[PDB]
């Protein structure tokens, strides 16, 4: 069972550089091509290039020559891109994948790279109850950067939960999550919202009450 | 018109995700902008010649040339006379 | 370098029918060429090998056509996990090149809104801000109009809307609209409406509420 391990999200301020890994597993490694794909929001993939393990064997596409560095680990078998003198252009979701003469066949989950000088800031969340079903919410309030998570009832409270894309507000993130129970259920029943900001290492419980 | 000088190998023949061989070669002689002689031969194999019809663009520029080499033992010349770079190569 | 025109940019299909997804090359890249899916927040899963060969583990309803400049992916029998975006890739030769993405809406029954307001929190008032938040749940189609409205009167600005991707199961759309205004502000009016425009009633689905 093939499985590339891409770290979720990566932070860099403007004119540093990152080093992204691609931990692959389930393969023979050393006999694969790996690739390494960009991806900017509502915008097609590009090709950055591949490595060949089994030899060391490197091709860039020129419109990265001077940007993406691409070597690899065989004992961790951890494919590794580093992109250099960042800027804005460079903040997208980079893939890798394995490569052979059929191509891509097996992708990675992806680091979705920002570019930004900005403070990372936690989230403030506040529950949305209200004045057959009833909707509630919860809403993550200014936060940098990208993503948040919100959790229902430890997850037990799925399929009737919409997570809504994040919007900004003066350089700063807010995102809604909605959840809907039977009424009969709400407020007899305790329902939670768990949003987690990995990038400041928090984690918000709220409790909806009514009224 | 034909390169008439010395290439150098600028990086080795190898083997691409898309199953074909790359070779860089860094030309020394004069006439360039000229069209880089390539041969594949066996043990003379016609149209084996991926990359668009190589030129050496200015003297000590470096070309990347994309073949097909056929299967097993083959010979890639690259440029003539007694300056002519032999190559061997073998696909499996 | 070649250049992967996938012409198609949105394409809408009802359960069951059959879509062509075209994808044409700037030269001869004979078969080399592989076709993707990409589900909204996933990684793109491998469909078609070499213009006409499915992977392991895809249905026989995706099917690969063409060579050298023309190259389709057929879906036929369309399903509601079949939202994705499809693009095409060449590797043929050095630098593989990707199709512009084909974003494949599932056409459905028109669904109504689930109209839903929400007050500030008054953990929110102690931080002296407001925001009202305003569901719209489960709607097809995607075009829907939301407007608030204090004491009577419109307002746009401090107003903010997000759209979810298309659902994987109800094919279903939902939004999400965020008045927000000062402690101050909210604190000088009373009367707080979300009107929901959709093509699904005649009237507006209207949730408010007051202050007091």
């Amino acid at each position: 069972d093939v499985q590339l391990v891409e770290p979720g999200a990566e932070l860099v301020q403007p004119g540093a550089s990152v080093k992204m890994s691609c931990k692959a597993s389930g393969y023979t490694f050393s006999s694969y091509w790996i690739n390494w794909e960009k991806q900017r929001p509502g915008k097609g993939l590009e090709w950055i290039g591949n490595i060949y393990p089994g030899s060391g064997t490197v091709n860039y596409d020129d419109k990265f020559k001077s940007k993406a560095t691409l070597t690899i680990d065989t004992s961790s078998n951890t494919a590794y891109m580093q992109l250099s003198s960042l800027t804005s252009e460079d903040s997208a979701v980079y893939y890798c994948t394995r490569g052979g003469s059929h191509a891509m066949d097996y992708w990675g989950q992806g680091t979705s790279v920002t570019v930004s000088s900005a403070k990372t800031t936690p989230p403030s969340v506040y529950p949305l109850a209200p004045g057959s079903s009833v909707t509630l919410g919860c809403l993550v309030k200014g936060y940098f950067p990208e993503s948040v998570t919100v959790t229902w009832n430890s997850g037990s409270l799925s399929s009737s939960v919409h997570t809504f894309p994040a919007l900004l507000q003066s350089g700063l993130y807010t995102m809604s999550s909605s959840v809907t129970v039977p009424s009969s259920t709400w407020p007899s029943q305790t329902v939670t919202c768990s949003v987690a900001h990995p990038a400041s290492s928090t984690t918000v419980d709220k409790k909806l009450e009514p009224r | 018109t034909m390169c008439s000088g010395k290439f150098s190998i600028d990086k080795e023949m190898a083997e691409t995700q898309h199953g074909t061989t790359v070779v860089k070669v860094k030309y020394e002689g004069a006439g360039a902008p000229c069209k880089v002689p390539i041969e594949i031969r066996d043990v003379k194999v016609v149209g084996r010649i991926i990359s668009s019809t190589p030129f050496a663009e200015y003297t000590n520029s470096v070309t990347n040339i994309e073949l097909e080499p056929p299967f097993g033992d083959s010979y890639i010349v690259i440029g003539v006379g007694d300056s002519a770079l032999t190559l061997h190569w073998f696909r499996k | 370098d070649i250049v992967m025109t996938q012409s198609q940019k949105f394409m809408s299909t009802s359960v069951g029918d059959r879509v062509s997804i075209t994808c044409k090359a700037s030269q001869n890249v004979r078969t080399s060429v592989a076709w993707y899916q990409q589900k909204p927040g996933q990684s793109p899963k491998a469909l078609i090998y070499l213009a006409s060969n499915r992977h392991t583990g895809v249905p026989d309803r995706f099917t690969g056509s063409g060579s050298g400049t023309d190259f389709t992916l057929t879906i036929s029998n369309v399903q509601s996990e079949d939202l994705a975006d499809y693009f095409c890739l060449q590797h043929w030769t050095y630098p593989y090149t990707f199709g512009g993405g084909t974003k494949l809406e599932i056409k459905r029954a028109d669904a109504a809104p689930t109209v839903s307001i929400f007050p500030p929190s008054s953990e929110q008032l102690t931080s002296g801000g407001a925001s009202v938040v305003c569901f719209l749940n489960n709607f097809y189609p995607k075009d829907i109009n939301v407007k608030w409205k204090i004491d009577g009167s419109e307002r746009q600005n401090g107003v903010l809307n997000s759209w979810t991707d298309q659902d994987s199961k109800d094919s279903t759309y939902s939004m999400s609209s965020t008045l927000t205004l000062t402690k101050d502000e909210y604190e000088r009016h009373n009367s707080y409406t979300c009107e929901a425009t959709h093509k699904t009633s005649t009237s507006p689905i209207v949730k408010s509420f007051n202050r007091n």
